[PDB]
């Protein structure tokens, strides 16, 4: 569901859980480090997001949020000092969560399903 | 009171040094071995840990975050 | 240096001064309407008693 | 030590001849003109000048037998125009 995504990205916001890119994402990943991967499929030339599974194959649960743009949205990359975006582009290809911060019981159910697969 | 002129300087022009950006820099890093397991191209850095890729310009290696400390040749 | 041209030079501060365009404006009654809106102005619409009248103060 | 200021377009350099009285000099300016040069602003009794001294001057374009003086030189920017030499070197002032 939307809800448990934006509460982990909130979590690791307030400390410093996202790597926010895709270097950062794949130095994660590569350490034991990215607890969470969450990419999008509208990627040209489709090779990032290939290189990205298999950062996961080696830490592993990913998510497949589409709207890149709206994906660095939501990320909480945006300033976003108004009620509406103040930004005019603003997104992220990757975004790792590292730090699971405070819990929440629906996104810990939503990520114990999307380990099951 | 002082009688100060416009400088004249006996030099061109030192430029800031401009960081050279690569566009999908961080994939040429690593190799996709079809459809599976994935290989790094560049070596990794034993001092800082996993992850961190050497750099080769010539006849050695050299690393980025205790870059200093590091510059083995090949 | 000392002096930026010729100095003996006729219509020089004439020649050199900004061109600042004409503000356009709402037409100023005149006539009869004139001595009614200065009338109104001082003495049935007394801004600054204090002191003189002081018309045309300047902003400060 | 102060930056020595050329001529621009129709001022020109003279050298006084002999000074006359009430703020008034008969000026050789260097084309040939013995000039008549009135003493002017900024040069009225705040610097002093005297016989045979290098000088610059505005022309009036409305008469040319009167011209006014504007700027002097103190025998060393004198040295230095005439090493630069926009001014004749057929003349000889020294001390
Ligand atoms: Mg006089
Ligand atoms: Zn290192």
């Amino acid at each position: 569901i939307e809800d448990a995504l934006k509460v982990v990205l909130r979590t690791s916001l307030v400390h410093d859980g996202l790597a926010r890119g895709l270097r950062e994402s794949a130095k994660a990943l590569t350490r034991g480090e990215g607890q969470l991967a969450v990419l999008v499929e509208s990627v040209t030339e489709e090779a990032i997001s290939k290189l990205v599974q298999g950062l996961a194959t080696e830490n592993v649960p990913l998510i497949k949020v589409a709207d890149a743009k709206q994906l660095g949205e939501w990320a909480g990359l945006g300033k976003i000092d108004r009620d509406g975006n103040a930004r005019k582009v603003v997104g992220a290809s990757v975004v790792v969560v590292k730090n699971w911060g405070a819990d929440t019981q629906e996104r810990e159910i939503l990520l114990e399903h999307f380990s099951q697969q | 009171g002082k009688k100060r002129k416009k400088k004249v300087y006996t030099t061109p022009k030192k430029i800031r040094h401009k960081h050279k950006k690569v566009k999908l820099a961080v994939l040429n890093y690593y190799k996709v071995d079809d459809e599976g397991k994935v290989a790094k191209l560049r070596k990794e850095c034993p001092n800082c840990g996993p992850g961190i890729f050497l750099a080769n310009h010539g006849d050695r290696f050299y690393c980025g975050k205790c870059h200093s400390t590091f510059a083995t040749q090949k | 240096g000392k002096v930026h041209g010729s100095l003996a030079r006729a219509g020089k501060v004439k020649s050199q001064t900004p061109k600042v365009e004409k503000q356009e404006k709402p037409k100023q009654p005149k006539g009869r309407a004139y001595k009614r809106l200065l009338y109104t102005r001082r003495f049935v619409n007394v801004t600054l008693t204090n002191g003189k009248r002081k018309m045309n103060p300047s902003p400060s | 030590k102060r930056e020595l200021i050329y001529k621009e377009e129709g001022q020109e350099y003279a050298q006084i001849t002999k000074m006359l009285g009430n703020g008034r000099v008969e000026a050789s300016c260097f084309d040939g003109n013995k000039r008549m040069a009135h003493i002017r602003g900024k040069l009225r009794k705040k610097v002093w000048m005297g016989q045979g001294d290098i000088i610059l001057v505005s022309l009036r374009d409305f008469q040319d037998d009167q011209c006014d003086v504007v700027h002097k030189y103190n025998l060393d920017e004198a040295r230095t125009l005439k090493n630069q030499g926009e001014l004749p070197e057929n003349a000889k002032i020294n001390e």
